[PDB]
């Protein structure tokens, strides 16, 4: 029954006291930590408590738009010996290190995703030429689907992949989705193999990298400008913001306390020491 | 108990094999979950599991370490470290799937004139740091997985440099719990203390964790057993005193499915 | 704009200062303008200089703070660290903030120790062949050790064995000595040029010889 | 208690302090008689009196000093030596007439292999005798009144020379509880034992006792803390062990009377 913005619980008003009974002595060998209040140990009045907990709930700690990527397009000149760029990125949350931080503090996690899509293009050459309003396609491939090899081929016909026509200068694009694991739930943290190496099997062959599951957890953004080739060159890039909403997370953990060094838990020599030099008896 | 029961005098018994204590600080049941077995509402692979009780759910004890001066800290893996442990072994390679909860005993003795520490952590999905600069989650399974002589933190990390023939294996920091993190903080996890003035040991029931209903035991490692020197080994005034840290486990309410032929993995 | 030149040695013993510098364009001067400074360091999360109104030491005792402030200026601000022991890097950062753009600044950092002490002594009696008459070049009290060089007149110098570095409190020291072998002459300038890049000139000391009988 | 509760084992709380002891040999209450405060049947100054309550009613600890082969014993006289405690001392010298009772608390601990008995006794209108055979009742205010640092014992009595400038001091003998008594027979009055062997300290809880409802704090000392070793500090075979006693004292349902200018004595 009580909600996370419910007043915390009021002070009592606590006299002086001579008895057996010892609060303030105890023993954190047993794994527990002692349950005391200002009460217990010294004279306290009576307050009745206004705050709340309501801010930090776990939807409240991360109910934010956080970016986790920023994909680089473009449209060039037909003419240009260079390929039209198209964007391909690996959906996932440790490409950057704040949302994923936090996301962090707990091992297991489980939450409908929201993604928002703020979209910025510019001019790259000291030209003077100009260019029509674009738009843009963003399409999710899924793990097993025909992966985009032209700005232009077969696979952007999107029939069975969800795609997203953005149209420049208009409100930042933004859709839904649901808990998609193929598990109960997605796994921060998996100390573990996807492969089992085999005696009787060729070393080469049982190999896998440590704590990586599914090579390919949830498929890929593949991003382009549908727009034809313009005389004048124009550089674009999709900032993508994600957001964990209806979420729920299990056993906590420390936070990651020195810089990430990839999408595992290693770290790298010279970034060992975060803590700073202060003396035990100075203030 | 005006009877004489207590807090310190505790009896565990499992199948066969029973542990006695008479200088114990209670006993931890992480998260406040006990173990068991796996409902029906829960499950996945439907069929006919395999359940071991009494033959693989007893008490198994591991090689007896060492604790010196010296000791950074020690860690083991879950199943792991009992992979090659009587029934229970047999079972989980014989079977493609396997869930498991364990009694893990700690067990350290000394004397009213001994002093020290030890920080006993169960983690789950303890993933440790790799000994590699130039590359990463490079930690082969063969040292990924040490089995019942289990590992050891180092108080210094020190770069794998031989690029042509990798040691491929883990630089498990003490301070840093071995994977980024601050060990001041590692309380956050289940666990307990063994300080030498006040307990001979550590009891912590863990329950069968994770993502999934069931997994493959052999794959994957669902709990971390950390243990580390809060408190430096100290003794009268000897210099280099030493005292055994002996640990024994008992896997709980364990079952399995996808049974077929035996699982001969490459170890070594 | 920031312009700050820190990037300093840094002497040791001590004490020396760490400055900072933010020369102010030009035309839209800034405020607030306090001032933070962040060590590096384990900052969870202070080791700082803060300065509001009143300077605030933020607690690392061994402090002292130079600017014109409880006013205004703004910051070119010195800070100073004594003392006197070797507390060093890590590295340490110049933080401002200000009314237009510039809650900002940048990191900026350097050395540490510092610096050696040398004589010359020269025996014994001459009875050859063929080494030592003898110069010695003590090199006394300095960590990074001081790159001590035995050089003279002539080609009698190749030869030139050294003490390592037995290393005194926190400091290392050395003893370059020569051998140069045998026979008369007092009487040259041969010259000991120690250095550690400190100080002026390197220590560029010359000496005669025990001529005996 | 079955469920645990101990005479051994004390926590007491007045004001923002607390004190904690897993040694003790239960608690003293002179005379029966818990501090309580001023009743209107038993009133005399009919002003309306000033109650501190937390600001002074607290744990106030003194200088703490050392006990070895050779100490004859120390004496305290109350409220003098708390005369420069906090809010306490202040308003005990902002009125000209106070009451208070005490809650005294004497730590001491050692060691199983430590040896030794002080008695603790709490004495009222502990008047002792002086230095002088030529004169009598001459002892100095200032002397008679060391505040926080207390006085001490001697095992032997030497009497003041001097006629021109004298002492004008105290020459307290141990055996003869510093004023012509037996100290064999002390125990008539309120104490406590603390010896090394069963007990870390002493706890006495003293009420407001006199020959009036309420008197001048300043001019006069109601209670007298003498600490004396009955058995010998001896330890292991240490030629010459130490040991500290500290002592922690709290004002009880003080209150005082006739507010005026503050009081600046000539304590030197
Ligand atoms: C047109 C836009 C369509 C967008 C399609 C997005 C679907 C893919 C979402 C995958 C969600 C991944 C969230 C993070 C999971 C990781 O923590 C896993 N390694 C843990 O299990």
């Amino acid at each position: 029954a009580a909600t996370s913005r419910d007043a915390l619980p009021n002070t009592e008003a606590s006299g002086p006291t001579h008895s057996k009974e010892i609060p303030a002595l105890t023993a954190v060998e047993t794994g527990a930590t002692n349950p005391l209040v200002p009460s217990d140990t010294v004279q306290t009045r009576h307050v009745v408590q206004h705050r709340s907990r309501s801010e930090s709930s776990i939807e409240s700690f991360f109910a934010r738009g956080a970016c986790v990527t920023i994909m680089t397009v473009d449209n060039p000149a037909s003419t240009t010996n260079k390929d039209k760029l198209f964007a391909v990125w690996k959906i996932t949350y440790k490409d950057t290190v704040q949302l994923r931080r936090k996301l962090e503090f707990f091992t297991y996690s489980r939450f409908d995703m929201e993604l928002t899509f703020v979209v910025t293009a510019n001019f790259t050459e000291t030209n003077n030429g100009h260019a029509l309003n674009q738009v843009y396609q963003i399409m999710y491939v899924p793990p097993g689907a025909p992966v985009p090899e032209k700005w232009d081929d077969y696979t952007w016909q999107t029939s069975s992949n969800p795609s997203i026509f953005y149209t420049y200068g208009t409100a930042p694009a933004r859709i839904s989705v649901p808990y998609v694991g193929i598990s109960n739930a997605y796994s921060h943290f998996y100390d573990g193999f996807s492969k089992v190496p085999l005696k009787d099997q060729s070393a080469a062959l049982g190999d896998s990298l440590y704590g990586a599951a599914s090579l390919n957890d949830f498929g890929i953004l593949a991003v382009r400008v549908v727009n034809d080739h313009n005389p004048t060159k124009v550089t674009s890039k999709i900032r993508v913001y994600l957001k964990p909403k209806h979420i729920r997370v299990w056993c906590p953990r420390p936070p990651r306390a020195v810089a990430y060094y990839g999408p595992g838990v290693d770290y790298k020599d010279g970034t060992l020491t975060p803590l700073s030099t202060k003396d035990l008896t100075t203030y | 108990e005006a009877c004489g029961y207590s807090d310190r005098v505790l009896q565990l018994t499992l199948g066969n094999s029973t542990i006695t204590t008479q200088e114990a600080a209670n006993s931890v049941v992480a998260y406040g979950r006990w173990p068991e077995y796996l409902r029906d509402s829960e499950a996945n692979p439907v069929d006919q599991p395999t359940e071991p009780d009494v033959a693989a759910c007893r008490f198994y004890t591991l090689d007896t370490v060492s604790w010196t001066k010296e000791s950074r800290g020690w860690w083991w893996k879950l199943p792991d470290a009992l992979r090659d442990m009587g029934l229970f072994g047999q079972n989980m390679y014989y079977h493609y799937l396997g869930r498991s909860g364990y009694t893990v005993h700690v067990q350290c003795n000394a004397s009213k004139f001994h002093q020290g520490a030890l920080g006993v952590f169960a983690v789950p999905e303890m993933c440790l740091a790799g000994d590699s600069n130039t590359t990463t989650m490079h930690t082969s399974y063969q040292n990924a997985n040490p089995g019942e002589k289990g590992g050891t933190f180092t108080g210094t990390f020190t770069p794998d440099n031989n690029q042509t023939s990798p040691a491929r294996r883990f630089c498990p920091v003490d301070y840093l719990l071995g994977n980024g993190t601050l060990l001041g903080n590692a309380f956050v996890f289940p666990h307990q203390i063994i300080n030498l003035r006040t307990n001979n040991c550590a009891t912590l029931v863990l329950p069968y964790v994770n993502s999934l209903s069931i997994d493959s035991m052999v794959k994957h490692n669902n709990w971390g057993i950390a243990i580390l020197p809060l408190a430096p080994l100290n003794f009268a005034s000897e210099s280099s005193p030493e005292i055994p840290i002996t640990l024994t486990i008992a896997p709980m309410c364990c079952e399995f499915n996808g049974l077929r032929n035996i699982t001969l993995p490459r170890l070594q | 704009v920031v312009q700050a030149p820190t990037q300093v040695p840094g002497f040791l013993g001590d004490s020396v200062t760490l400055p900072c510098y933010l020369q102010v364009p030009n035309m839209e001067v800034t405020h607030v303008s306090q001032l933070t400074w962040a060590r590096h360091g384990e900052s969870g999360s202070m080791a700082v200089f803060h300065q509001t109104q009143g300077p605030s030491y933020s607690e690392s005792k061994r402090l002292e703070f130079v600017a014109a402030r409880l006013g205004a200026e703004l910051r070119d601000a010195s800070l100073r660290m004594f003392g006197l022991r070797v507390e060093d890097e890590g590295s340490y950062t110049c933080l401002f903030v200000t009314f237009p753009q510039g809650s900002r600044s940048v990191d900026i950092w350097l050395r540490v120790l510092a610096k050696p002490q040398n004589t010359a002594e020269v025996q014994k009696v001459q009875l050859t062949g063929e080494p030592v008459p003898m110069a010695r070049c003590v090199s006394t009290g300095g960590r990074p050790p001081a790159q001590i060089t035995w050089h003279s007149d002539l080609g009698g110098m190749p030869q030139t064995s050294q003490v390592p570095g037995f290393l005194s409190g926190t400091v290392t020291v050395t003893s370059l000595w020569i051998l140069v072998p045998s026979s008369q002459v007092d009487g040259k300038q041969v010259t000991c040029k120690v250095e550690h890049e400190s100080f002026e000139k390197p220590q560029l000391l010359t000496v005669s010889l025990t001529v005996y009988y």
